[PDB]
């Protein structure tokens, strides 16, 4: 701001950069599939792991 | 003598130049603001997905 002497618009694009300051919001969007993903992953997971110790003691 | 003569002459005589920050503009980038900050979209929601991948893939272990 000090290099340029026309300075009144270097004031300008500081106030636009601290008013645009939030250049874009939180995103939390794994919350809703990531708990469906894991109910059916969890099932399955679960049921092989069973299945297999079952048949290794057999 | 001549160094007094110019120095006093030049210093004296202009003092102002042109100077219009409006023309200025012409000659530079104009600030403007970004755009889409747009939020990430979602999906494969449900087990809809997941048990239909289960079964999609015949292979699931050979």
């Amino acid at each position: 701001r000090s290099v340029l002497k026309n300075t009144s618009v270097i004031d300008k694009i500081e106030s636009y950069v601290k008013q645009y300051k939030p250049v874009k919001i939180d995103a939390s969007k794994q919350l809703q599939v990531i708990e469906s993903f894991e109910k059916h992953a969890m099932t399955n997971a679960k049921e092989t792991e069973s299945l297999v110790s079952k048949e290794l003691k057999d | 003598n001549v160094i007094q003569d110019l120095y006093l002459r030049e210093l004296k005589d202009t003092k102002l130049a042109p100077s219009t920050l409006q023309d200025a503009e012409g000659n530079v980038k104009p600030w403007n603001p970004p755009q889409k900050p747009n939020l990430p979209e979602l999906e494969l929601q449900g087990p809809e997905a997941l048990k239909a991948y289960t079964e999609q893939n015949v292979e699931t272990a050979h």
